[PDB]
RNA sequence: GCGAAACAGUACCGUGAGGGAAAGGUGAAAAGAACCCAGAGAUGGGAGUGAAAUAGAUUCUGAAACCAUAUGCCUACAACGUGUCAGAGCACAUUAAUGUGUGAUGGCGUGCGUUUUGAAGUAUGAGCCGGCGAGUUAUGAUAGCAAGCGUUAGUUAACCA
RNA sequence: UUCUCGCAGUCAGACAGUGGGGGAUAAGCUUCAUUGUCAAGAGGGGAAGAGCCCAGAUCAUUAAAUAAGGUCCCCAAAAUA
RNA sequence: UUGUGGUAGACGAGCGUUGUAUUGGAGUUGAAGUCAAAGCGUGAGCAUUGGUGGAUCCAAUACAAGUGAGAAUGCCGGCA
């Protein structure tokens, strides 16, 4: 391979990322997953892990 | 042939010069300085003078007749403003906004102008759909 | 690395804007209520071209009914007496017979009202 | 696609009729005045483009109501104040106006529209006999 | 004179030397096609159809619909769907009816 | 980008500690418009310099909202989320395309986000336009996919060059 | 629709039929069991209606046959006895 | 052949912005920007011509992100 075509195996480098802000079209718009208006839709997060 | 005279920073408000302007679009010169010298508005003093300086301009620089002139467009667009601060009551204040006007008065020769501009206009969509044809032949020829 | 955004708002925002010519006001001029007005014009777009195909279907329907009262018969009948002579023609295009070519369409009723079915 | 179908361009074929409601039911009239007036008999209907037949109704105080509907049956009217619902029996509308009556019967069977002032216009409704509208030559044509 | 020819699912009436469109026939612009089925011609029209009757047509064009675009949006429901439409369509021209 | 590309901890606010802005670009060279006309003058219109003066000190490019002018079409018996599908007439001619601009008239038609069982909403948020504005980084764990090395395997951290 | 692993959202529901409890055989009331719809679903009927009836929208067609419902006019479509 | 209503949500495939690395190319005979037009796409989007503009920009394959604005009684500027 050249440094002009230079391609990795298929499956091995690029994975499709879940961009959480970018619109609805890619179904992680708004809400961007959390939910709605609960304790794991804020910032603060998921609590204390064991609770 | 349009000869014109224009002055910025005219410290009228447009909206209370389009009044004057209006009453003056159309007409004759002679007529058009004797309805502008007896009108009791300020800006009426104003349009006066600019109109004066584009007749001069008119006669002197471009070479004009001086028999067929008449005003064929007198607008008064919106010029820059100033910002003040008035003092309200209670401790508030507001904004003053003292607005200014850039007259333009423009007369011309021949009772027809407006068929000259359309043209030009004309000319300019010409030459476009004109360009387009020549990049289509350019195009198959390759 | 500050990328800027400039010509991509613009643009996006343009298409919309051309879209939206010929409407009242600000409706043309603003980017929202340019958007908001291509938005329900395309549902009433969609939604009328299904009430299309019905609407000319009921003017058909009207006109050959009309087109038969001045001869005595009814509509109800005649598309009855259509399908046992088995022929197969679109109110449309009888409709239009009625309307350019009196003769062939009067002869088609004349055909379909007491010749023998099949 | 396919062949679109014709459509009248602002043609008028509009013709003047004469109508006697000598003994006529004042439904029974009005549906087939309506019909004469928007043209939906006619073989070539274009809904936008009036289409319809004038028409001239004679002998209006002539007409009847079927059953007790002349003492029974009331025809009410409202103006924009308090009160002003002023109400006609059915003999009182068919001795002091009967036009009236009938013109807004053939009113009431129109589509609200801004066509349907021109339609109810092109209805000349007399209470006698006698007409100014002989200057039309209007062809005459029972029950309808 | 006059014909009901059946192209795709809908019906045309067409004189001589008409042009009308029908959907898409896949057929190069140029040749003759032979529409087959007739439904009324000049004065004997055939219950079904008519049997011999051919109406032979000259394609002129291949072109595309205007395009159409279709936006679903449900609305206070994050759902704004966009898609565009352009129908391909066939002109062509009657030339001779075939007895 | 430092609050501060300019004379910024300045102007300004507060008794005080303290708080704290905005603002850059003429032209290669001022050659920065002598002179004439109108005007009281600024200024404007010519002239002149310049490749360009619609580069003129208001000084690179100049978007939208906003305000005016005009060719063409429509509009003063008309119930309107202002559009859509049909549709005459009028006026033109194009990224040549069953063309474009307006739309007498007919059918249908109660916005966008938010949050709710349920919003045209007599619930809420936005006057309009433009810019800015919200899933990141460091260190670890698990899982999916892929590559290197392999059955006494695999791989280095700090540090040195 | 069973088993194993990764990532969730949901814990305010509503109405209609049917069997009941509380209420007074009152509630567009409240609390259950079950069949459906809406939520998250447009179209046609109901004049207008989230939940009732007919059904499930990939796009275009000015093609044809039908479901609930309907055929004097508005508004597509009927006649006999 | 069976399919293609859809919120919360799960999965897959792509567009666009800025810069860097390799290749090639355009540009005072006029690049970016910017306006207009009766173009091309299934969608993000992409061209052609003409006006203005006066010096940089484009295509392909990869890589890294301050990478996508209509709403926050959002901030700033302008204007109703
Ligand atoms: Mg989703
Ligand atoms: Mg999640
Ligand atoms: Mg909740
Ligand atoms: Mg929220
Ligand atoms: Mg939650
Ligand atoms: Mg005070
Ligand atoms: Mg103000
Ligand atoms: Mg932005
Ligand atoms: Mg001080
Ligand atoms: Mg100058
Ligand atoms: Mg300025
Ligand atoms: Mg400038
Ligand atoms: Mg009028
Ligand atoms: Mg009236
Ligand atoms: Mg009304
Ligand atoms: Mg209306
Ligand atoms: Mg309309
Ligand atoms: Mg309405
Ligand atoms: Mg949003
Ligand atoms: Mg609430
Ligand atoms: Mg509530
Ligand atoms: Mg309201
Ligand atoms: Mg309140
Ligand atoms: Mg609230
Ligand atoms: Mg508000
Ligand atoms: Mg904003
Ligand atoms: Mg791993
Ligand atoms: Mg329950
Ligand atoms: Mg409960
Ligand atoms: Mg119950
Ligand atoms: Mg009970
Ligand atoms: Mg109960
Ligand atoms: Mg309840
Ligand atoms: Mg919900
Ligand atoms: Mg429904
Ligand atoms: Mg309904
Ligand atoms: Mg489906
Ligand atoms: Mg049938
Ligand atoms: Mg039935
Ligand atoms: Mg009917
Ligand atoms: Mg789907
Ligand atoms: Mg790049
Ligand atoms: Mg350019
Ligand atoms: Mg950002």
């Amino acid at each position: 391979m050249e440094l002009n075509q230079l391609k990795s195996v298929p499956k091995a480098r690029n994975h499709k990322t879940k961009t959480l802000g970018r619109g609805h079209g890619s179904g992680l718009g708004k809400t961007s997953g959390r939910g709605q208006k609960g304790q794991k839709a804020r910032k603060s997060g998921l609590t204390r892990p064991g609770f | 042939m349009i000869a014109f005279a224009k002055q910025f920073r005219v410290r009228i408000s447009p909206q209370k010069a389009r009044l004057v302007c209006q009453l003056i679009v159309g007409k004759k010169t002679a007529d058009a300085q004797n309805i502008l010298s007896n009108t009791p508005k300020k800006a009426a003093t104003l349009i006066a003078k600019l109109l004066n300086s584009a007749i001069a301009n008119a006669t002197n620089n471009h070479g004009m007749n001086g028999d067929a002139l008449y005003v064929f467009e007198c607008v008064a667009n919106q010029g820059p403003s100033m910002k003040r601060t008035i003092p309200r009551a209670k401790g508030s204040s507001n904004m003053i906004t003292k607005r200014s006007s850039n007259l333009v008065v423009k007369l011309s020769d021949n009772p027809n102008e407006r068929q000259e501009l359309i043209k030009q206009q004309k000319a300019l969509v010409k030459k476009r759909v004109e360009g387009q044809q020549k990049a289509k032949m350019a195009r198959q020829k390759a | 690395m500050r990328i800027k955004g400039g010509k991509q708002t613009r643009v996006r925002r343009k298409k919309w804007l051309k879209q939206a010519s010929g409407s009242f006001g600000t409706r043309h001029a603003s980017y929202k209520v340019a958007k908001q007005t291509v938005i329900q014009a395309a549902k009433y777009a969609y939604r009328d071209r299904r009430n299309k195909k019905r609407d000319f279907r009921s003017l058909w329907i009207l006109r050959l009914n009309a087109a038969l009262r001045e001869q005595g018969m009814t509509y109800s009948v005649f598309i009855n007496l259509l399908k046992k002579h088995n022929i197969e023609i679109n109110r449309k295009v009888l409709s239009e017979l009625a309307i350019k070519e009196p003769s062939k369409f009067n002869l088609i009723v004349q055909k379909v009202k007491s010749e023998q079915p099949k | 696609k396919t062949s679109m179908l014709t459509k009248e361009q602002a043609n008028k074929r509009r013709q003047w009729y004469i109508v006697d409601a000598a003994g006529l039911v004042l439904g029974k009239l009005a549906v087939k005045a309506a019909d004469l007036i928007r043209g939906k008999n006619k073989v070539d209907f274009t809904p936008n483009q009036d289409c319809g037949d004038y028409l001239i109704i004679i002998n209006s105080d002539q007409v009847v109501l079927t059953g007790n509907k002349k003492e029974n049956e009331f025809w009410y009217h409202h103006s924009q104040y308090i009160g002003g619902i002023k109400k006609v029996s059915g003999r009182d509308m068919l001795k002091k106006q009967s036009d009236k009556l009938v013109y807004n019967a053939v009113k009431g069977m129109l589509p609200d529209n801004r066509l349907s002032r021109r339609w109810i216009t092109k209805v000349h409704v007399f209470k006698g006999d006698k007409h100014n509208m002989e200057a039309q030559k209007p062809t005459t044509l029972n029950w309808s | 004179m006059h014909a009901i020819v059946v192209c795709g699912s809908k019906q045309y009436l067409v004189h001589e030397n008409d042009t009308f469109f029908v959907e898409k026939l896949e057929a190069p612009v140029g040749k003759e096609i032979q529409l087959d089925k007739v439904l009324m011609l000049d004065e004997k029209i055939g219950a079904p159809y008519l049997e011999k009757a051919r109406v032979v047509c000259v394609v002129e064009k291949h072109g595309l619909q205007r395009k159409v675009n279709v936006i679903k949006h449900i609305s206070q429901k994050h759902h704004l769907k966009k898609y565009g439409h352009r129908q391909p369509y066939t002109k062509l021209k009657v030339v001779r009816f075939v007895h």
